[PDB]
RNA sequence: AUGAGCAGGUUGAAGGUUGAGUAACAUCAACUGGAGGACCGAACCGACUCUCGUUGAAACGAUAGCGGAUGACUUGUGAUU
RNA sequence: UGAGUAACGCUUGGGAGUGAGAAUCUCCCAAACCGAUUGACUAAGGUUUCCUGGACCAGGGUCGUCCUUCCAGGGUUAGUCUGGACCUAAGCUGAGGCUGAAAAGCGUAGGCGAUGGACAACAGGUUAAUAUUCCUGUACUUACAGUUAGACUGAUGGAGUGACAAAGAAGGUUUUCCACCCCCAUAAUUGGAUUUGGGGAUAAAUCAUAAGGUGGUACAAUAGGCAAAUCCGUUGUGCAUAACAUUGAGUGAUGAUGUCGAGUGAAAGUAGCGAAGGUGGUAUUAAUCAUGCUUUCAAGAAAAGCUUCUAGGGUUAAUCUAGCUGUAACCAGUACCGAGAACGAACACACGUAGUCAAGGAGAGGAUCCUAAGGUUAGCGAGUGAACUAUAGCCAAGGAACUCUGCAAAUUAACCCCGUAAGUUAGCGAGAAGGGGUGCUUAUGUAAAAGUAAGCCGCAGUGAAGAACGAGGGGGGACUGUUUAACUAAAACACAACUCUAUGCCAAACCGUAAGGUGAUGUAUAUGGGGUGACACCUGCCCAGUGCUGGAAGGU
């Protein structure tokens, strides 16, 4: 049938891509939170 | 003229009446020109960000609204002649192409009772009162057919520009200002005595006779069918709710915003337009 | 219950029997499952018996049991059989071939049997 | 060009087949900090001779050593197929 | 907003041309027209039903039919709440 | 523990080899069907899963000598293709700015942004690759500069163009098919005979030739598109009726002494060789003409681009064009799978989906069955014919007696010829009902045919597969359609339309707070809300109260 999730790389890179989140201050603060979490997947490039 | 014929449908019946568009006009094909066209698109009744503003929008066919000019001050008193009176699907009337003798073609809302070939002209000076002619209101007598009346000194015509709609002059005031008009919609006001108004009655007096017939035609005109207010949850429409078709039980039922609309004083009384009122569907002033 | 394997059928048995009779025609010695041998012995003995009549009608009839092989073709098999092999088995009434029990299969323990033919 | 965008040639039996061709087809692993014009000018200054044809493909970082105790990724390496003039050859 | 697509068979409409016809209308004949929230009927859509599956490949399924299937049509893409 | 329980996640045979070891690996040949799909192009994606060799710690619902598994190594080539360097659509941002405690929302110029616009090569070949990407040939374009020659052009601005629906129809156009020939091959035992299979084409590019098509074309003056006009707008004369601006299928020759070809086919079906390389009708077929034309209304983008106008000017030249020559064509993609075991779906999942094309036989047609091309072994099997359980095939006899029930099943179904009732708002009713026939051969038959006559056969003649079981009565709902993803899909919802009310521009209203926007680029024959809810006639008493509206005195 119709899947809830699709492997739309472009659509995801436009929804939760780096620049989509850096364009807003809240996204940068979320990235600082992830920084504090020391994660390996940070953004679409540093995933 | 409207006509309704059996559509040979084997599931229900319809009442779809259609206008001839052929004996009243040239050959029936959409004839566009590159001179004057600005497209209009369905807005869906939503805001500049996406939240709802207008109710059940969309469904109509995409159209390019013809650029219809009403300033009637760029070119005046220079002889012109109508070229082609044709429909404007983004409005309710038919429009006319005219060519000012300098060689300038433009559209104008065509009133009722005008034939192609006869010369017409907009003049800011005392001339004939033939329908379609444009006048300063300081030179108009009482009781003439006027349509598409402006509210400003060149603020564009706004009142009585739907199909089969017009207004009548009540002469000018005793003091000599704010020419008195017996408004459509059962009102009476006093406009500026200097307004540029075009005499006549907006075309298609028979637009009140056309019948949609089938709900699909209605949707394709740009209307979305919607559930009634009573068949709703008690929220987002206050009078909705009830198990087993509970009707309205309160006087003057509410809108989806929960507001009285039965006869209630609703208009903006504190407007500047109210100060110039003789009859406003109610008593004096 | 929906689309699955059709499994064994009487028609499947018929084609399978014909395929092994063609195969043993091509080879003579077979190492198969014993059960198919005990099912095909009827047809093989009746073919040995009926091919001894040795006429064109018998050729038509035995045509309905052979296939196309790589070691021979159908027609030279018709010739060789009707010439020497089918007449060769007139010595004894019945008891044509030997199906002797081998061990089981390595995979699903299916009883191997060797099929050979001597008069 | 900068001439730093030429790392090494690559040689095998397929490269034997390529170079024995009349076009003198060679394959090089190259630093991708240059375009086709820049790569061919860099090759035009490493020895002073103009190449015949230049084309490039790349290999993206692929899983190196597959699944192992310490797995990882390969590197992004540019394979430039550069053909010398059909008559000229170099002896290195 | 921008695009693409929906076999075929049907039935045969509004309209219109000529003529009969009437003083003129009116009425009808021949002819064209090829539309119908028209019909089937495909793909396809959805799931009305009989049954099955009942830690099933199945977190909505398996066949058989079924209501449609050129319109109140679907979809593809992006965007927007 | 439950315990070997249920299961092995849509399916094979034989022989032989390797291998110590074979249903599971492969070599040969079988079988099975799909075949508008099990094809191919493939889009997206996963991105190495693609390949060679080695073995298969892990996994393969068993198996494993093997696998999308691992190990080592390796594979994807664009002057013309897609999208970049061109463009805008929805939409988005947005300095100097409206604007909101801060933070922020809004939006101008600007700047992004396809789902669309515009743009120069074909066939064949190769190898473990993959390739209009690399190459054989024939090409073509773009600029770049030089050169010569013609030699006034023309934006940044204006104008034309780009720049337009759905739907129908019949013309032309080449095909296709068939009649038919050529060539290759063909020569047959089992009864009878010399018979059947396949092929026959050749591009981009060039020109010649474009059947035709569209739709006005020379002159005069112009009242105007910020400014600027000769371009356009613009009224007459004139050619009108066709000159003309434009354009286009198709045909032929180069391409091509080539490819290819029925095929032949050595140490591999490979190295090599390679005939026919066609005629006429065509009631089928199909796509170029075609951005054609038409019917209708619910009336169908801009930007880039091309040219022109004056501009801007230069004219000891610029610019454009022509030729010639040199030069060059930069960014990422080109593997593989790719409606599924390489996407996801928890997965070797019996699961679902982008586009495009998709043969022969009958058939209206993608219905139907079997085959052409392609492709195949759905990762457990074997013995057996107990109960029970799924699926079927069968059932005589009654023919709804069972059920809460005609649930299920069933007669029904394709074609041809009839005929069809009352009622109807004149559309329907209506596959109405109900019936007749469909086979073969010999002829009549037209062009195949539809049909007709004579003879013959069956137990029946879509002799297989694909096809409605009705009639009437009552209730609501008119109705085609949407709905509770995922228990019950309708007499629910929607509804055309009716009725009433409200709303006159900085409209009311709505969102927001404003800003701002929709409303709306609307304008009382417009919109909203509140009731009804095919069609017809009505909507009877009551304003007590309140609701809403109104008013003028007055008590407050």
């Amino acid at each position: 049938m119709k899947r809830t999730y699709q492997p739309s790389k472009l659509k995801r890179a436009k929804t939760h891509g780096f620049l989509a989140r850096m364009a807003t201050a809240s996204g940068r603060k979320v990235l600082k939170l992830r920084r504090k979490k020391q994660r390996a997947q940070l953004t679409v490039s540093s995933e | 003229p409207i006509k309704k014929i059996i559509s040979r449908s084997n599931s229900g019946i319809h009442h779809s009446t259609v206008i001839d568009y052929k004996k009243l006009l040239t050959t029936n094909k959409n004839k566009p020109e590159k001179s004057l066209l600005v497209t209009l698109k369905k807005h869906g009744g939503r805001n500049n960000q996406g939240k709802i503003t207008v109710r059940h929008q969309g469904g109509r066919n995409k159209r390019k609204y013809r650029i219809i000019d009403f300033k009637r001050t760029h070119y005046d008193n220079i002889e012109a002649t109508v070229k082609s009176i044709e429909y404007d699907p983004n409005r309710s009337c038919f429009v006319s192409l005219i060519t000012y003798a300098n060689g300038a073609k433009s559209y104008i809302i065509s009133p009722d009772g005008i034939k192609v070939g006869d010369k017409i002209l907009a003049s800011e000076h005392p001339i004939d009162i033939k329908p379609g002619f444009s006048m300063p209101l300081a030179f108009i007598p009482e009781g003439t057919q006027v349509h598409n009346i402006e509210l400003h000194p060149k603020g564009g015509g706004q009142i009585a520009r739907s199909a089969g709609s017009y207004a009548r002059i009540l002469g000018q005031d005793e003091t000599g200002k704010y020419v008195i008009l017996q408004l459509l919609s059962g009102e009476t006001r006093k406009f500026l005595k200097e307004c540029r108004a075009t005499v006549g009655v907006v075309s298609n007096l028979d637009h009140n006779l056309v019948v949609i017939g089938k709900a699909g035609r209605n949707r394709h005109r740009g209307i979305r069918p919607t559930v009634r207010g009573s068949a709703m949850n008690p929220n987002d429409h206050p009078h909705g709710g009830g198990e087993g078709r509970s009707p309205v039980g309160r006087d003057a039922p509410r809108t989806p915003w929960g507001k009285r609309h039965m006869g209630v004083k609703t208009r903006n009384m504190k407007k500047a337009s109210t100060n110039l009122i003789i009859r406003n569907r109610k008593g004096e002033q | 219950s929906y689309i699955n394997k059709p499994g064994k059928t009487s028609a499947w048995r018929v084609m399978t029997v014909r395929q092994q009779v063609s195969a043993v025609l091509a080879y003579g010695k077979i190492e198969t499952t014993l059960k198919k041998a005990k099912n095909t012995q009827k047809r093989l003995d009746k073919l040995i018996t009926l091919a001894k009549v040795d006429n064109f009608n018998n050729r038509r009839q035995v045509k309905k049991w052979l296939l196309n092989t790589n070691l021979f073709d159908v027609d030279q098999l018709m010739d060789h059989l009707f010439s020497k092999v089918a007449p060769k088995y007139e010595k004894t009434p019945g008891g044509y071939s030997r199906v002797l029990k081998l061990g089981p299969r390595r995979g699903d323990a299916t009883e191997m049997a060797i099929l050979q033919l001597t008069d | 060009d900068v001439t730093n965008v030429l790392l090494k040639p690559v040689l095998t039996e397929k490269v034997y087949f390529n170079q024995m061709g009349e076009t003198k087809k060679y394959v090089f692993v190259v630093n991708p900090k240059a375009s086709k014009t820049r790569v061919k000018l860099a090759f035009e200054l490493v020895y002073g001779i103009k190449p015949l044809k230049v084309n490039t493909l790349i290999r993206k970082p692929t899983t190196i050593r597959g699944g192992s105790r310490f797995p990882g990724l390969s590197k992004l390496e540019k394979l430039a197929v550069i053909t010398l003039p059909k008559g000229i050859a170099i002896s290195v």
